[PDB]
């Protein structure tokens, strides 16, 4: 129920700060060696989305 | 199971909200704050839903 002007659940309402509107765009490929700790699956193509995600 | 009004009481008020009372354009839909509140048949307030939102 909460603030009356959402109450009805006409209108239901995020807040988001890290979305995105873009529809996927062009695709790139990149390769090269890794080190022993990566934990990806050698030789498997994979996804990436964040910066962080490296060294794990 | 906890409402604390005589259920008839809120059924008669509501159908006769419907009725040409308001629906003498039948397009109308009965909703909302707008519309939808039937004349306040005085209750005490709370805060508590009655019926949690999952249950809704």
């Amino acid at each position: 129920m909460a603030q009356d002007a959402l109450s009805d659940g006409f209108v239901r309402l995020c807040i988001d700060p890290s979305l995105n509107f873009f529809g996927e765009g062009c695709k790139i490929l990149v390769e090269g060696q890794i080190t022993d700790d990566a934990t990806a699956a050698e030789n498997v193509v994979t996804c990436v989305n964040s910066e962080l995600d490296l060294v794990e | 199971t906890t409402y604390p009004v005589l259920p008839y009481l809120t059924n008669a008020a509501y159908g006769a909200l419907s009725a040409c009372s308001t629906c003498e354009n039948p397009e109308l839909n009965v909703q909302g704050q707008t519309y939808g509140l039937l004349s306040c048949i005085n209750m005490p307030e709370s805060c508590t839903p009655g019926w949690e939102f999952t249950e809704v």
